[PDB]
């Protein structure tokens, strides 16, 4: 039942940075009791890549990055308003690539109690993918 | 002279207190075992006028213990016991 | 300037300092009694989302204590491991000769994170948290404590666990841990009985997390 | 790091056929922090299974993964027309997560 | 009875002591700011008289300092009502 | 009213106590001199009547002692002193 | 309810609490007096074997001290050092305020090892550890101390080596040091002056090792 | 046998302990003060060559404090951070409960070294160091503190900086400190103003090291 | 004076365990008030090898091991039966060899007042050796 | 570890003419920690000297010991036809103990 | 204004020792208030070699040392009498060379209210240097 | 160790023409810890500069030092046949000092 969009990608010059997005809905919101979310890039042509993910509130909140990336991007979101961010500084045209948010989560079983949702330590859904050219 | 101002009152009180070889501390219960128990009820209008004066102390003896340095403090009623002697035998 | 309470054949009385009582006789020190009273008896909420809103941090203050002699049993007592949200601890370890609370009937053990502007976390009100047999005005950390007050006088578990966020500011939350990986959120319309039914009937039935995931239950809102 | 290496690089078999891949990490692992993930162009990866032999839902049962260490395997009992797809790995490492590099099953 | 023998004196003092919200720890002022101030002048020769009898208790005051095993003594004047009142009703 | 009950008693005591610039912390002695000494002995049956009195009044400063939370207890003689005032002027 | 003594010049009497004797007159607080007696002077055995077995470890009881003003010199205090089979520590250490027995004849220091079952060791007649002017319910680690008895009223070293094993157990074996490397056996027939016999007779006729092993002598019978 | 003043509307007397005076009624305990003065009302030199002089060290000796209840004003209050050649500490982080003087004018701060002998910083005079409402025996690292006395009774900062060399011996040596690398030689015959205007006028001047250097300043002897 | 005699050796199959005994007599006792005690093996044509030693519960009561033992042979004793123990596990066809206990005893000086022991870090007392033989 | 390594093999010398045999351990050690051993056919090996220097009883005293550091040896000022054994270096070092790999004496 | 004469030199054996001074004026007291002195060597042919400096007992009185001389150099001063000194033991002929004595002083700023010095970690002052020869 | 090493190890230039010498510093280190020390045969060093680019007093405004890091460089804006020299590096480290080996400037 969940589902993410990116966007904020387009063209992007080297030696800059730019703020990427990704909104979603179908969950219980996405800063507490909700799976962290995280950065996966595909250049075309190559595999995913794991870029790193932001942790839920009750799990701390803090944000674990891959290493191709340490010092250069940061994973953020805002909060109650269900959206990721990726922060990329200092862009090289290496970081060409299909950006993509990901989520740990779906529905779990019902009872006559209530609802409920599982948050996972890997991904059930992804967005589209928003393309991400850096160029001279 | 104590009227009680609560939203609402428990008139009841459920409380604890502290009262052979059993006095050895070797042989004799462990901390949670060394309480006595018991409960006793409104009478005449005891409790709900208790808990409107401990309500009523508070205010004194939060000011009290600003002004002092113990860090414990053990001694309130050895001074109420030493001033009520002095107010009649001074 | 502390108030004595004086118990009558007649009704409870508050002793003067300006007016001596020749009949109110004091034949030893064993008739004075120094005693610990809840604020549960008073009619104030007990549950953890509201009780949390009565505490709060502050530097520059220290703690104090004083003892009883005897008090009341809690329905709801509280018990406290806070930490910062760089892992490092929010409340003070206990000194020696504090102890938990004797005779608490549900303790609401609150763990988790938050900011913690002070030193000390303080009662707001003024009320004292109730350790074994001394009133503090502060919270020391793992310990077991009732919220209450002390009258001086003259005389003739079931441990429920929550998670929480955001713990020492105006707007936080918390969850009931049914297991590691299986929580229901909390409201403040939940009874403590309440939640002891819930996690019978979600833990007997196996409605619980069997991947690695955490399972995160909503209440229906009827 | 613990890193994935997938091998053959590409598998070729005729539907119908069994086929199978294997990755093998740097690092030993256990079950529960494994997956593989089913990508065709124009989408994103599927699921599949996780936790080394736990199958996601939406998925047919002649997807089944096993292994424990370093090795790891995913077998497709019967592979159909519509499973041609690249395969990728993936560990969580009970923190820092490693994908494969992507292997192509071909007719 | 007291004879100030000092090289000299500063005949006043300037002292400090500690005596709606307010009162709550939470909202009351920090430690530093718990003191009152005031002036005191050597009306009939009180404050040189003071001033010796300071030096003069420090003897006795150490002595038994020296003999007492706690750390923080805070009950010298309360042992002193105790005894002012076996002195007259004993 | 003492009965010495013991299998045996040493009769005598030998006992220690606690009672110009030797005053002064800094020039005085050392703690293990700051003691007294001397002998008494068993006039009028006292010492023994004393090693029983000490052997009876075990039982109930055991009892004192677990009821009470100070760490350290110093004041068991001064509410001894405060009883014995209440008792005749109360 | 602890009983006062009271001293006239006739004997000593104990004090009631119903009975109020008009004469018994207290005219300052210097009259009252709290005395630490030794254990000693009844008699009880005091070689270590025998003491040993008075003394034993538990959990759940928190330890508690009282003051003294006067007390007897010892002829035998004791001073432990045990350690746990893993080599952590068996007793607390002493804190603030805590010495040892000033007035100590022959201390008898006991260094080895056993099973420590509780969190302290307490006197199992009740009888309480002296320590310089404070009475205690535990022994402290390294702090030298006589057994006995506190009474309160109204008045009107050579230092002896034995290492230990099993310390804490009903069945342990202990031996007299007189060097690094020479041993004799303990037994519960000697007294101290025996034993400072012993240690001139072998330190000084040299029947002491002279390689790296131990030399363990022991007693004839006769 | 602490004496007692005691204020009349005549003067202050000195309580006897054998002469019983009836007409001096007690109403309370609230009558009862403690009062803590300053030795500098008295005439003693405070300067910082002077006053460490009153100062010494000893071992074999433990601390002991009482409290105040009210005091005076100081004009100059101390604090000393002093360390062994070796860079460990010779005076011992103040307990719980310590605080420094609440009324201090001038703050002499002095930091350094030298030998340290004892265990603890004692009065040479029996004066006692004031804390914020107790009197000690002794020093306390890093607190500020008043030198005085302690009277009984029956009622009816600028902080100006120094570096020390030796500053447990008898020939030590002082600097007034300006800046990190700006000092100047002191004197006993510098009063607190005289240093603070020394300080405005070499700081605003700019007459301080601009280079890595020391630059250290001696005041023309007139 | 002390003699201890080793027992429980023979044949074993490897993969499997066996224990060996060495019982003594002249002594003190051998657990309190005594030297500790070691095994040694010696392979027919080959040197004397460490296995390892007891010690005295005055000293202590542990195991000090030697490296080609370790994890696999275990020194114990039953307390006030004079007897030391070892225990062979994950035998081996190369722990074919005489196995000896040994004791670092011996009387020392007497006196008017008494008799005396001294216990070794050394050996003094070498018992017989059981033979004990690991094969298919 | 600390290692004993015996020198030369074997000795080769007349009853009545003077035999040494040295032993090199891989790390210094004192003296107090040394010993040698006698070793015949049938028999466990006897103690001789320990402690570097000092006679165990029962020994003669042509057997005599020295050495320091990393370098021991033992003396026999005589051989007699009684002596030619099997000879072993021993170190305790204050904890482990090593044996050397024995060494022969033969006419 | 500062200066300081080095003396204490000559012919000395090799395997012997020697002591070196170096007394000074100008300054304010070479012990407090003061910098601290170094010992610098230079064989002839060959540039300056740092030895080592003794600190200010401001700065603590300690001595930093030159790798080339520890274990072997000792330098210290002579407290208020304005004298530095270098204990050299253990001598090679190595260490023949022009031993100089030097100082990080010199006069400051003055002001209508005092006079004043600055103390430097860097020399200003260097004495003339006294040889000293180890030879057979 | 933070070691100094001079390069050129002599210069050549005529009387009046500009003269520059650099030192490279086995460590990087802040500018205020260097120095250059100007030697002639019968006296001690004199100081010339301090803290890299802060004169020493009594020297002539021809002398300027500059640099960062590892590499340092003393600047005679016109080199007079008085100042035909051995020129030297000096580094305080915050604790430790160096020497450069010392260059020949000559004509
Ligand atoms: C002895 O007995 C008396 C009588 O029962 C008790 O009196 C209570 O006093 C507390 C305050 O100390 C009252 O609690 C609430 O105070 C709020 C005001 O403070 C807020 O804003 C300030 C900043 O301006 C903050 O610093 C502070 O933390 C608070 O955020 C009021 O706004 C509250 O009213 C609202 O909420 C309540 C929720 O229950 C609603 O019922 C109200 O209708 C309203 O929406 C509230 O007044 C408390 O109400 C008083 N009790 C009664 C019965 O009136 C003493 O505290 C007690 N002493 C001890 C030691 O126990
Ligand atoms: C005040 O004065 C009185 C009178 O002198 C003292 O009374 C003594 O009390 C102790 C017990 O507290 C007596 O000591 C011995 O008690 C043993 C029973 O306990 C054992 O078994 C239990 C389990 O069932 C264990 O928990 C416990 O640790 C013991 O192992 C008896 O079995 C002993 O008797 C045997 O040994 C003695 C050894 O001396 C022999 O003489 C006996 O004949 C017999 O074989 C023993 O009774 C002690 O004996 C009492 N004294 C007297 C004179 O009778 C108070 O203790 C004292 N109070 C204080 C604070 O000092
Ligand atoms: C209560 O009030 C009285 C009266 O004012 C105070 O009395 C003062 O007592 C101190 C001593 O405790 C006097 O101080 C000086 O004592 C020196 C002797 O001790 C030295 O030598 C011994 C070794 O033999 C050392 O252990 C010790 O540390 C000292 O080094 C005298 O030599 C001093 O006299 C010289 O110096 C003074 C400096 O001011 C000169 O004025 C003198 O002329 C002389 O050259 C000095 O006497 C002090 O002087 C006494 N005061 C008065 C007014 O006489 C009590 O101390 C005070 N109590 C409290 C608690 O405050
Ligand atoms: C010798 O003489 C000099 C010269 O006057 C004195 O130096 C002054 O010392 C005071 C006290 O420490 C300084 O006052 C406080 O400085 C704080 C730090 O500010 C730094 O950063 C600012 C830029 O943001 C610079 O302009 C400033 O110079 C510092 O580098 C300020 O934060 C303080 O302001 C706040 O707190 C005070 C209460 O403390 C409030 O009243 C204010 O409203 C505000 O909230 C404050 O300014 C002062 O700045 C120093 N001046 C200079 C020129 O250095 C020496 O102390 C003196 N020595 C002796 C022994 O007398
Ligand atoms: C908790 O306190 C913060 C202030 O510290 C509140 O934040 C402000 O809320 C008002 C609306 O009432 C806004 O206009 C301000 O712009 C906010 N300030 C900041 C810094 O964000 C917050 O609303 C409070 N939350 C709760 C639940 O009471
Ligand atoms: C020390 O206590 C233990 C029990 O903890 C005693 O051991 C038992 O002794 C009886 C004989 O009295 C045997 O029948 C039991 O089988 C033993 N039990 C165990 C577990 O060993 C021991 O005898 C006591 N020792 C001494 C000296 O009193
Ligand atoms: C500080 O105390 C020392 C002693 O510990 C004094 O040193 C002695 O001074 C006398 C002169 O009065 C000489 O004759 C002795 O030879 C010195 N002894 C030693 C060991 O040096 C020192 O003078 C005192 N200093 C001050 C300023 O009082
Ligand atoms: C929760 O953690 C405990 C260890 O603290 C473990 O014993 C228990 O099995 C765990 N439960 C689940 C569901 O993982
Ligand atoms: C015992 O040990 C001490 C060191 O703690 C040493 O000084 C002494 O010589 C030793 N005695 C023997 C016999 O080894
Ligand atoms: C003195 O040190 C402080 C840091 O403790 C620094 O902020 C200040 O600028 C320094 N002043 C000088 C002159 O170096």
């Amino acid at each position: 039942e969940v589902q993410l969009v990116e966007s904020g990608g387009g063209l992007v010059k080297p030696g800059g940075s730019l703020r990427l997005s990704c909104t979603g809905s179908g969950g219980t919101g996405f800063t507490f009791k909700y799976a962290g979310m995280s950065w996966v890039r595909q250049a075309p042509g190559k595999g995913p890549e794991w870029i790193g993910r932001i942790k839920s509130r009750i799990d701390g909140g803090t944000t674990d990055y891959a290493a191709p990336v340490k010092d250069r991007f940061i994973v953020s979101r805002d909060d109650s308003r269900n959206t990721l961010y990726l922060q990329m500084n200092s862009l090289k045209t290496e970081d060409t690539a299909v950006y993509y948010c990901a989520t740990g989560s779906g529905k779990g079983p019902s009872a006559s109690f209530g609802e409920s949702y599982y948050y996972y330590d890997f991904i059930n859904v992804w967005g589209k993918g928003t393309t991400v050219t850096v160029s001279s | 002279v104590i009227v009680n101002a609560q939203p609402k009152c428990n008139p009841n009180l459920h409380y604890w207190t502290t009262q052979g070889l059993a006095w050895i501390p070797y042989f004799g219960p462990a901390a949670e075992g060394i309480y006595t128990e018991g409960l006793m009820h409104n009478q005449d209008g005891l409790i709900c006028g208790l808990r409107q004066l401990a309500n009523e102390t508070t205010q004194a003896l939060q000011l009290f213990l600003r002004a002092t340095t113990e860090l414990r403090t053990f001694s309130i009623l050895n001074r109420k016991a030493i001033d009520f002697l002095l107010q009649r035998w001074g | 300037s502390i108030p004595l309470g004086v118990i009558h054949n007649s009704t409870l009385q508050v002793s003067d300092v300006d007016k001596l009582v020749c009949r109110d006789k004091l034949s030893s020190t064993n008739q004075l009694r120094s005693v610990g009273l809840n604020l549960e008896g008073n009619g104030v909420a007990t549950d953890v989302p509201s009780v949390t809103k009565r505490w709060g941090f502050r530097s520059g203050v220290p703690p104090k204590v004083v003892n009883y002699e005897a008090g009341e049993w809690a329905e709801n007592c509280y018990n406290l491991e806070i930490k910062k949200p760089d892992g490092s601890e929010c409340l003070p370890a206990a000194p020696d000769g504090i102890r938990g609370f004797p005779r608490c009937r549900y303790v609401h053990k609150v763990s988790g994170t938050g900011p913690c502007a002070g030193d000390f976390a303080f009662h707001k009100e003024g009320a004292f948290f109730l350790y074994d047999r001394l009133a503090s005005t502060v919270i020391y950390r793992g310990t077991t404590f009732a919220e209450g007050v002390v009258a001086f006088l003259i005389l003739p578990s079931t441990t429920i666990r929550y998670q929480a966020t955001g713990f020492g500011t105006n707007e936080t939350e918390y969850l009931f841990e049914v297991d590691n990986l299986t929580y229901v959120q909390l409201e403040s319309r939940f009874t403590p009985q309440f939640l002891l039914q819930l996690n019978e009937t979600i833990y007997a039935s196996g409605k619980r997390s069997n991947t690695t995931g955490k399972l995160i239950w909503k209440v229906n809102p009827e | 790091e613990s890193v994935l290496t997938q091998s053959p690089g590409t598998l070729s078999l005729s539907p119908g056929e069994r086929a199978t891949l294997s990755c093998r990490a740097s690092q030993s692992i256990s079950r529960k922090y494994l997956a593989w993930y089913q990508q065709k162009p124009g989408q994103a990866p599927r699921l599949l299974i996780y936790g080394s032999s736990s199958r996601a839902t939406g998925i047919p049962d002649r997807f089944s993964g096993s292994g424990s260490g370093t090795d790891f395997t995913l077998t497709i009992s019967r592979l159909e027309p519509e499973d041609f797809a690249v395969y990728y790995c993936h560990q969580y490492e009970s923190s820092p997560w490693t994908f494969g590099q992507g292997t192509k099953v071909e007719i």
